[PDB]
DNA sequence: CAAGACCAATCTTTACACTCTGTGAGTATTAAAGTTACCTATAGCGCCAAGTGCGCAAAGGATGAGCTAGTTTTT
RNA sequence: AGAAGCUGAGGAGUCCAGUUUGACUGGAUAAGGUGUUCGCCAUCUCUAGCCUCAGUAAAAACUAG
């Protein structure tokens, strides 16, 4: 794709910035009065106003522009058809497993790297007179000058709509380099967001050596990225990643299996047990699940003891339906690839039957 | 016995996986490039297995750096053979040391017993990786494993378009590799002595002759394969379709006593063959397949339980597919390749197993032709075929001619199950509104058919979370459930509706059921053919029929016309004169100028009388349309026909008037009034010819056809748009 | 803490300049035709003006109604 | 250096350890058992292992039989 002046005049900016084009005025940047500063632990999330000229431009860029630039198959995050299960699937054929993480992935993306990556797909011309270029005008809708990070200048912040696509486009080069490095060693490599998973099917201690870490660090130093030394895992014949267990006993032509730990399913089992023991829905929805109806959210008093009950029932049924959808997604993944343990399949079939029975009982009780 | 083949980032493949192989796997599709690429991938993998220097394949995209080919082998029978305590041989122990040694020494004493020795299936996975610098890597770094896998699972490829009948190399290759004899125990000297003894006048002459020949022709010694081929040739008594039949029969026969399971690919088995020849080929293959089957009571010598090899077919003939589906049944599958939106080969399975024995026995060439299509239109009656297959109508729309129309009932649709191959073969099911709602006259209430209830149940989705835009479907379902009573009022003695129009409900149900690939017409085919805007054309067609088809029965036209004019009144008794003078005949004689003028005057008088009676008896001009579309086996508004009204005993006056019209004046039109008579084709051709004469531009005639016939033109336009949307993917 | 290893495609080819029509020794030296040339597309619902919008979210009758929202990963 | 760590603010009861006669500080309830590459890991069984208030942005896959 090659975006020209008319494309930005009609498609990218149909009505938001049409006033600034005929008047021959430069496109303004995003001011500090239009972005929120949500905080979560040691993380800062930037939220833009839902009614702003830049939000519509970002959505149009995401749908029409940042969806056709080719990517690398090793990236399985924020891409249509990608999933965590597809991120774990290729490593079932390996006997040794290694995991790596990138420290401050979004905060360390250089803006000039983004500009260079997006330059070939944008025509080199002046959008507004002889003062502002088309590339700069497009790029002013994705960056932000962080008041807390003025030392680093302006960066692409997490919480915007166009950040993941830009991250994938920027990191395509590093993905290609790492894949080329791993191909010669016979190591399967996959990436989800900023997490890298490496699998070795042969009997060797390459993944447990410091040489692999040094090589990955040297590769990542071209674009200024660093690894996190507190999240380095290297094991053999079994690995656990956020409750997903991948096992392979070893041997020539051996196929591993993927299952879920018991701790991964602990909350749903507790909810099912509480529901089968006739526990009030308020306690179930407040203790196990983190859903609570604050009194401030109430707008009109009207009637009191009829909306809380239906709200809690809807939240419970939505939670159960979502977890059922997750389990049947696992079942569909098994049907497509056949890399799931049989006993786990029996267990999840029983759990699905129990969940469906509980949902039917909840619906019948609500109707009565 | 391969189970899975996976190709990633090679040629025209992004990520393609093929599994669940059967014995008679068949490959069909429009994208031949995909089939060629799959064949090339398989041949490249098997050439790299045997350590041959070949050019690496190309990449689909250059934004990656690897291309992987993965093969899975079902090593279950070999494991059972080797691990048995009864078999003590060099080859068995070598196979165990090569295949099952590494994977078994890493297990404890619990998984080996009672966990992998009861019903488990053993798999062996081999991966081949091609890098950006044309480098080839294996997942297992042991040539012995690759050699053993190659010699245990051989691959054979047959091309029938370019095949030399003078070369029997595949036959000898199959014979040499499927024998259980050690030919190294036959000493050369003793055989030469035996031959010399058999033919000689003096002892030793043959041996001396052979020695003299060898001393001059001294070359490289025979290999083992050459020796066994020579022994087979001296043992046997002699040496396109016949070659393929012999290869298949030998492959089936020789593998009954061996643990080697070959894989065979055949390209175009029907090139330059009569359809009967292809059917006989498939039938003979099936008979030989069933001869060596030992199942249940079928036992005795010559019958085995050894698994059969895998065979792949690449065909473009519906006859072979029909025979394979009818004969093999559950031991076959059909594959469809097609493309994607951006351009990439796919692989899908088309349903070919049917639980109805009648459908399998009545299977014909139309069902097989349904496979080789890109857009299928399913209809119920035979009038839809006559309407949608008109040549003149399809001449103006070169986009609906790429779709095939099939007559299917509910049971036929259930057996075919078009929903399985939805992404490969798009389809649309066209039905009538009567199949969902039934109306009654004695009781003023609608009723819902079981099909409507099934559709509502399918649309209803329990065990779900909230989603914006899904509550409208629930509201529509609730309205459909609550419209069960729907008290209304019918005027003209249960003939019309007060204000329902059956149009808003039809539009709403069409919008709801568009996701299920269904379309419910407001009226029947005859209702759409003749509407309020098509009365002039229908009248012109009737007038042309009267002018042309009606001829004088008597051989002398002038005398008969004069006698009947002097006998019957020209104005009051015009109907008896028309009945007793003009008759329908295939041949139309040419009369004299005066006779032609008299006949034209009589025909014009008859036309004037009929039009005056039509416009006088009926006034609103809508009852005319109702009577016309009801006399041609149709129902309108209330969903009632002649027989249904007669059984219900309603609208006596209207039925009596229609009977009088049929049996008094339109006696000649009666033969062209029953279902499946042929009036649809004639009317369509006449209308198209008239509009073509009136308007020259294609856009003008298309617009006029759309104005005259809204519903069928709308259906054709929607189908054409759907075809154009998916034209790029379903086209090679 | 620094570090070799810094993507693919960006449209595709093809080709001497002069005055001499056969020969050329720059402190830093591609470019102009031809043939193409690609597609992006929409969200709650209903209504009347029929998509460029307006109203409303109580019916209804132009600003009381009433008013939830899945799992997991990255983070 | 560098890197994490963390959605926070708390409160009641109880236990342990320390100072200290009188109060403070630090650690703690998705329990118990088994095996472990010792990992914030895996597996098994219950009767399912405390409460209050603030905050919650973005992109993908999943509604099967």
């Amino acid at each position: 794709i090659l975006v020209d002046k008319v494309f930005y005049e009609k498609i990218l900016s149909v009505e938001s910035f049409k006033e600034n084009i005929i008047t021959q005025s430069a496109i303004p940047k995003i001011s500090n009065k239009e972005v929120r500063l949500i905080s979560s632990g040691s993380k800062i999330f930037y939220a833009i106003n839902n009614t702003s000229p830049h939000s519509h431009v970002q959505l149009r860029l995401n749908r029409f522009f940042l969806s056709h630039i080719p990517l690398n198959s090793a990236a399985k995050a924020f891409v249509r058809g990608g999933s965590y299960l597809k991120y774990l699937e290729p490593h079932i054929y390996g006997s040794s497993y290694c995991r790596l993480d990138i420290s401050s992935f979004f905060n360390n993306i250089s803006f000039d790297d983004v500009k260079q990556s997006l330059s070939p797909y944008i025509k080199d011309e002046y959008l507004i007179g002889t003062e502002q270029k088309l590339i700069d005008a497009i790029l002013n809708s994705v960056g932000y000058e962080s008041p807390i990070r003025k030392d680093k200048g302006m960066i692409i912040p997490m919480g915007f709509r166009t950040s993941p696509a830009i991250s994938n486009i920027v990191f395509r080069k590093m993905d290609l380099l790492i894949q080329d490095f791993c191909a010669k060693k016979g190591v399967i490599y996959s990436r989800y967001a900023d997490d890298m998973l490496f699998s070795n099917p042969r009997e060797s201690k390459l993944l447990m050596s410091d040489y692999f870490i040094d090589e990955i660090s040297s590769l990542l130093s071209i674009m200024g990225f660093n690894i996190n030394q507190s999240k380095y895992i290297s094991r053999e014949k079994e690995i656990s990643i956020n409750g997903y267990v991948i096992e392979n006993k070893g041997g020539n032509g051996s196929i591993g299996t993927i299952r879920l730990s018991k701790s991964k399913l602990n909350t749903v089992l507790k909810v099912t047990h509480a529901l089968a023991q006739n526990i009030p829905y308020k306690n179930i929805c407040n203790k196990y699940i983190k859903v609570r109806l604050k009194e401030k959210n109430i707008k009109y008093e009207s009637k009191k003891d009829e909306f809380e009950k239906k709200y809690y029932r809807d939240q419970l049924i939505n939670y159960l339906g979502g977890y059922r959808s997750y389990l049947i997604s696992l079942v569909k993944f098994h049907s497509e690839y056949k890399c799931v343990n049989s006993d786990f399949i029996i267990q999840i079939n029983g759990i699905l039957n129990d969940i469906q029975n509980h949902i039917q009982k909840i619906k019948k009780n609500r109707r009565l | 016995t391969i189970e899975s083949i996976r190709v990633k980032n090679l040629l025209s493949f992004d990520d393609v996986i093929l599994r669940d192989f059967r014995d008679i796997n068949c490959i069909i599709g429009r994208n031949n490039v995909g089939k060629s690429n799959l064949l090339k991938v398989i041949r490249y993998f098997y050439a790299k297995l045997e350590n041959k220097k070949v050019i690496p394949l190309d990449f689909h995209t250059n934004y990656n750096a690897v291309g992987e080919i993965t093969f899975t082998f079902d090593t279950t029978r070999i494991k059972k053979i080797v691990t048995s305590r009864k078999n003590n041989g060099r080859f068995h122990k070598h196979i165990y040391n090569t295949l099952f040694k590494s994977s078994s020494v890493k297990l404890n004493f619990e998984e080996l017993i009672a966990r992998k020795n009861s019903t488990n299936k053993s798999f062996f996975s081999l991966t081949l990786t091609i890098c950006k610098d044309d480098s080839v890597m294996w997942s297992v770094d042991d040539p012995k494993v690759r050699s053993l896998l190659a010699t245990l699972y051989p691959f054979l490829y047959i091309e029938t378009r370019h095949i030399d009948l003078y070369d029997w190399n595949p036959i000898w290759k199959l014979i040499s590799n499927l024998n259980s004899f050690n030919f190294d125990d036959v000493d050369h000297d003793e055989l030469v002595n035996f031959l010399d003894e058999k033919i000689s006048s003096r002892k030793g002459d043959y041996k001396k002759y052979i020695d003299r020949v060898v001393s001059v022709i001294d070359t490289k010694p025979y290999t083992y394969k050459e020796k066994v081929i020579n022994y087979i040739k001296v043992a046997i008594k002699g040496d396109s379709n016949k070659f393929l039949e012999t290869l298949l029969h030998l492959l089936i026969t020789l593998t009954r006593t061996e643990f080697i399971s070959p894989i065979v690919y055949i390209d175009e088995p029907e090139v330059g063959l009569h359809p009967k020849l292809a059917e006989s080929f498939v039938s003979n293959l099936n008979k030989i397949y069933s001869k060596f089957k030992k199942t249940s009571e079928l036992s005795g010598p010559g019958r085995y339980k050894t698994p059969y090899p895998n065979i792949f077919y690449s065909t473009h003939s519906p006859s072979i597919l029909k025979q394979t589906i009818k004969l093999f049944g559950k031991d076959q599958q059909v594959l469809h390749f097609s493309k994607k939106k951006d351009g990439s080969t796919r692989v899908n399975k088309i349903n070919s197993t049917y639980s109805d024995e009648r459908f399998l026995n009545i299977f014909s060439d139309n069902e097989a032709r349904l496979f080789f299509s890109e857009y299928i239109v399913f209809v119920e009656g035979a009038t839809e075929l006559e309407l949608f297959r008109n040549l003149s109508l399809l001449n103006l729309y070169p986009a609906f001619s790429l779709a095939d129309i099939y007559d299917a009932n509910e049971v036929i649709l259930a057996n075919i199950n078009p929903g399985y191959s939805k992404a490969s073969i798009p389809f649309v099911i066209i039905k009538d509104i009567d199949t969902l709602i039934d109306y009654s006259i004695k009781t003023e209430k609608f009723s819902l058919r079981p099909l409507f209830e099934k559709m509502i149940k399918e649309l209803t989705k329990e065990f779900d979370y909230y989603d914006t835009g899904f509550g409208r479907v629930r509201k529509e379902i609730d309205l459909f459930s609550d419209i069960q009573s729907s008290t209304k009022k019918h005027m003209d003695s249960g003939l019309f509706f007060k204000r329902f129009s059956l149009h808003n409900l039809s539009s709403r149900i069409n919008k709801v059921s568009r996701k299920l690939n269904r379309y419910f017409m407001t009226t029947t085919i005859e209702g759409a053919l003749i509407n309020e805007q098509s009365l002039p054309y229908f009248f012109n067609w009737i007038g042309d029929v009267i002018l042309t088809q009606m001829t004088i029965n008597n051989p002398n036209p002038d005398k008969f016309i004069e006698a009947m004019r002097r006998r019957y009144n020209i104005k009051s008794q015009v109907v008896p004169l028309f009945k007793s003078v003009f008759c329908i005949g295939l041949n139309h004689p040419v009369y004299s100028s005066a006779v032609d003028k008299q006949a034209l005057r009589i025909k014009l008088s008859f036309l004037n009388y009929l039009k005056r009676k039509v416009y006088s008896d009926f006034n609103n001009e809508k009852e005319i349309v109702l009577a016309l579309r009801l006399a041609f086996g149709g129902k309108t508004e209330t969903q009632y026909t002649l027989d249904k009204l007669r059984k219900d005993g309603e609208a006596e006056l209207f039925r009596e008037k229609i009977k009088n019209y049929k049996n008094n004046e339109l006696f000649f039109l009666e033969p062209q009034m029953t279902k499946t008579s042929g009036w649809v084709t004639t009317f369509l051709n006449y209308t198209i010819e008239k509009i073509t004469s009136e308007e020259s531009d294609d856009d003008r005639i298309r617009q006029k056809l759309s104005f005259i016939f809204p519903e069928i033109i709308s259906i054709i336009e929607q189908a054409s748009s759907s075809i154009e949307a998916e034209e790029s993917s379903l086209t090679g």
